[PDB]
């Protein structure tokens, strides 16, 4: 002999939330440059003058 | 009798005691069941332990 059991309507489960996410585009490296000749030309004169 | 018989087949000593008294079924706390009432009148169901 067993105890009786009647199943009721199921209780509400904890709601899941989906998510759509787009990533941030990475940072851009700077461009290289050629040294300023009309500056270094000045400096080599000054040290010579010294 | 059947419990003592099964115990002997298992190699265990049968139930024995000394002094004035009687043998009966009891709950985990030692409380004895009613000797004059049905197991259907008592709170016993399939899978219980006594």
């Amino acid at each position: 002999m067993k105890r009786g059991f009647a199943r009721p309507t199921p209780e509400k489960p904890p709601v899941i939330k989906p998510e759509n996410i787009v990533l941030s585009t990475p940072l851009s490296i700077p461009p290289p440059e050629g040294k300023p000749w009309w500056l270094i030309v000045v400096g080599v004169v000054v040290v010579g003058l010294l | 009798k059947v419990v003592n018989s099964r115990l002997r087949e298992l190699g265990e000593a049968p139930l024995e005691a000394t002094g004035r008294g009687r043998w009966a079924l009891c709950l985990v706390d030692g409380a004895p069941l009613r000797a004059t009432q049905s197991l259907t009148e008592q709170d016993v169901y399939d899978g219980d332990r006594l």
